[PDB]
RNA sequence: GGGGGCCUGACUGCGAGGCCUGCAAGCCGAGCAGGGGCGAAAGCCGGGCCUAGUGAACCGGUGGUCCCGUGUGGAAGGGCC
RNA sequence: CCUGGUGUUGGCUCUUGGUCGCGGCGCGGCUGGGGGCCUAACCCUCGGAUGGGGGGACAGCGCUUGGCGGGCAGUUUGACUGGGGCG
RNA sequence: AGCGUAGGGUUAGGCGGGACCUAAGGUGAAGCCGAAAGGCGUAGCCGAAGGGCAGCCGGUUAAUAUUCCGGCCCUUCCCGC
RNA sequence: GCGUAGGGAAACCGAGUCCGAACAGGGCGCAAAGUCCGCGGCCGUGGACCCGAAACCGGGCGAGCUAGCCCUGGCCAGGGUGAAGCUGGGGUGAGACCCAGUGGAGGCCCGAACCGGUGGGGGAUGCAAACCCCUCGGAUGAGCUGGGGCUAGGAGUGAAAAGCUAACCGAGCCCGGAGAUAGCUGGUUCUCCCCGAAAUGACUUUAGGGUCAGCCUCAGG
RNA sequence: GUGGUUCGUGGAGCCAUGGGGGAAUCUGGGCGGACCACCGCCUAAGGCUAAGUACUCCGGGUGACCGAUAGCGCACCAGU
RNA sequence: GAGCCGGUAGCGGGCGUGGAUCCCUGGAUGUCCGAAUGGGGGAACCCGGCCGGCGGGAACGCCGGUCACCGCGCUUUUGCGCGGGGGGAACCUGGGGAACUGAAACAUCUCAGUACCCAGAGGAGAGGAAAGAGAAAUCGACUCCCUGAGUAGCGGCGAGCGAAAGGGGACCAGCCUAAACCGUCCGGCUUGUCCGGGCGGGGUCGUGGGGCCCUCGGACACCGAAUCCCCAGCCUAGCCGAA
RNA sequence: GCGGAUUUAGCUCAGUUGGGAGAGCGCCAGACUGAAGAUCUGGAGGUCCUGUGUUCGAUCCACAGAAUUCGCACCA
């Protein structure tokens, strides 16, 4: 586990997948893709208890950060 | 961006000047540089803490040149020094102001106040628009005199 | 089958009762009602002289309904034409 | 892999376009294009320490857009047929 | 019989392996990235007929032998002076 | 929960109802009423009449096979050919440049071990799942090699034919999906009674399948 | 932009979230399936909670369950 | 309760009713490997500090005991004292997650969230007092069995997939904390009124909590544990036992 | 068939003040040439896509069609 945020988690699942609209707006839809991906945010340098620099990303970044729920700056 | 301010905006009016400096932005290079900080409760309590301290300490300097002001305004200004028919041999100065009817006559008052053309000399009764407070002062009685 | 007179039934609601037929189709049809057209009228008219000009059901559009409308008031949406 | 908008991607100034309001110009809110050292992220840099240096709002990189895309993955490519095919 | 059962045989401060050294490589406190299992990986360590290290000739049993005999040649550690 | 009405897309009506504005038809009324269970011939889901393949997919398993690559040693009996050079001499200014001596290179020649395996011979339930015989190429080099290891099996390696990857890789092998599907192929058991088949027609990515008909059989009228 | 749900892009909600904006503290704030009025329900964005169902390595009981090619493959110097 | 030194029946020798063999339960030894953990390593081997006898040291000096891996709290001081990890047939939830095959092709779909791999909890986990369900102003934890229902419904509307409230049944069951409001302080800024963390208030079940003013009111209400022996059940042998 | 682009002389096209129908050609002719070509002169060139409407007046403004053209929409 070190890929995620520390104030929370928001890694992993991700199943998209594209097709050929064309529906409400006249006739019926279709479809096709079948894949699987990632998708989150990113990480900046921060620390606690005695050096650690931290990491978890923007979001909740932008919390703690500017706080701190188990560790400042 | 509640930015609390301390300084610039435009130069340095730490005087109440919230401004959205926006995400970021105004987030990092603004405070990570260390010039106010943000919301945070307990400031915008700070600020006001603050601005009611001041509010305490115009009033008050309200009451304090309001005091000596009537008790001041009422009673006399007697300086007998020496002269001959008019004037002093050593004019006579706001100077020689405050030392006197402080000592003297009591309460402590400045000697940078009173509004003092120069040196006067004519002895005996010439009132002085004496500068107290910033916005009220005393425009008090001065009765001096050669003692002889 | 060739002209001319006005006229459009080149109809809706239906169809007794048969042709061909493993399916679904395909095809015919007096007569009944509403409403016309043609004739004085007895009658013919529900396109063509015919037998080819073709297509399931679903996937949707649209003009009509005012049948359903996911707490009741409605609309998205759906069923029926 | 290329690509528009969006994010932790902060400042300072030079500018032309639209628009509606009061061919026009004056103004006005609106909002669009863009040019600049910087620079505090970011990254990199190192070169002898944590400072300096270089780049710098890039980009890496996250999210949606769109595009190329046999590199690869998965299916497919009828029947008749006096042999299969071509016909 | 290199087949069966029974008994017996191979001893080393100096020969070889370790009690020394590292390249590949493998590990790997710190450090760096993964959905989890994991990936990499500094220093240090593992890693060999590569480096290094102090002997030889004869005798002697049913088998061993630079080890057992004996004659000759040495090395490292320790205590004393 | 099936029967106790059903008719309709529905509202809803209801032994009546939907189409409709018409007494013309569709469904039904008319009770004939089931229902549970048992035992059976069958039909669907099932691995499901029984074994049969080539393959796909998951997780492991291996370079003591072999192709490579890194590290570190060992190894090529003899002989032959005679370039750079350096020594000396040679007509010109020095030289080019010639010749003679020395000299000893080259994936160089002739050949053992060693590496190979065309060209013929044997062998074909062999000595052997590649070997024996005669013969041949390479023979200091993209040389042969031991020991230590690295990569890996939809991926590796490959002086590259789809080769080699533990003796048949056109995509390894073991366990797992799993008893995969399998109009095709076989296989498909004790007696006896009764009757007695088709090998046509219609539509099919259907033609050596199978739907519906046609021809069989048993129960009642 | 995906999930789960009976919902396979749909008139399609609730709850759960990958990115970006980033509200309210009881006339607050979701909900009763697009939405809207009114009614009705509920009060989130922290946590603990035996019992009622599952499973046989183990021990027992019982068999219209088997007899050495059947039963677990292996009834006894077998996962050898 | 009177025989035994295990399956070995054989040789040679021996313990035993001043309760042997063996049946139980709690013990002390438990050599080396294996999470291994002192250090190294091709497991079951080879290497190091402290104490240790002192030991043959015949007129000459060693095994034994020991000890110490690393991630976890945190009495922080120089950190002393607690937990973990490895298993485990089957079953459990999360993390990740597929083709065959059906659709008589096959791209949607199916097999499925199955098979497998991973992590981890337990003896059971799963889950669990509702921004729930639905609509009779009706119901109330979660779970599980029957039923609802192969229905409402999803869909190249094709193969298939296919809920739930309500009713019957097993069980019952309820609680907490931030939740800055109050006061306590401890530490900061730097003295006020800021954030901070330990103590209580409250620490919400189905809307409340505080803070103020008057009525209050002045003993049976145990949970998931906590506790005592109780029948502690079992734990193997307990022993009589009709003719 | 969903949307955009336009409609003037034989060809290609200008045409914005709602009042003149225009340019180029190219085409025809004259001049010149031995002729034709090249140059100079000149001329013609008409359903301003159609209809109706607005207007004192329509190429121009308003209302359908049409046609050409480009993109797009495609599970009957």
């Amino acid at each position: 586990m070190q890929k995620d945020l520390h104030p929370k988690a928001v890694p992993c699942k991700i199943i998209y997948q594209g097709q050929v609209v064309m529906e409400t707006m006249s006739t019926r839809p279709e479809i096709h893709v079948d894949v699987w991906s990632g998708v989150h945010p990113f990480w900046t340098g921060e620390e606690r208890f005695l050096d650690t620099e931290g990491r978890v990303d923007k979001f909740n970044k932008r919390f703690g950060d500017s706080y701190r729920r188990g560790s400042k700056k | 961006m509640k930015v609390i301010f301390l300084k610039d905006v435009k130069g340095k009016g730490k005087k109440g000047e919230i401004k959205n400096v926006a995400d970021g932005y105004a987030n990092n290079f603004l405070f990570k540089q260390g010039l106010a900080i943000e919301a945070t409760p307990a400031n915008l309590k700070a600020l006001e803490a603050q601005k009611q301290k001041e509010q305490r300490q115009a009033a008050e300097e309200l009451a304090n040149a309001k005091k000596l002001k009537e008790q001041l305004e009422k009673l006399t200004v007697t300086i007998p020094a020496k002269a001959g028919e008019g004037r002093l041999f050593g004019s006579i100065t706001s100077k020689q102001i405050a030392e006197s009817l402080q000592a003297q006559h009591g309460l402590k008052l400045d000697k940078r106040k009173i509004e003092l053309a120069d040196a006067i000399r004519a002895l005996g009764y010439t009132n002085v628009p004496v500068k107290l407070h910033p916005e009220v002062t005393a425009t008090l009685k001065v009765h001096v005199t050669e003692q002889k």
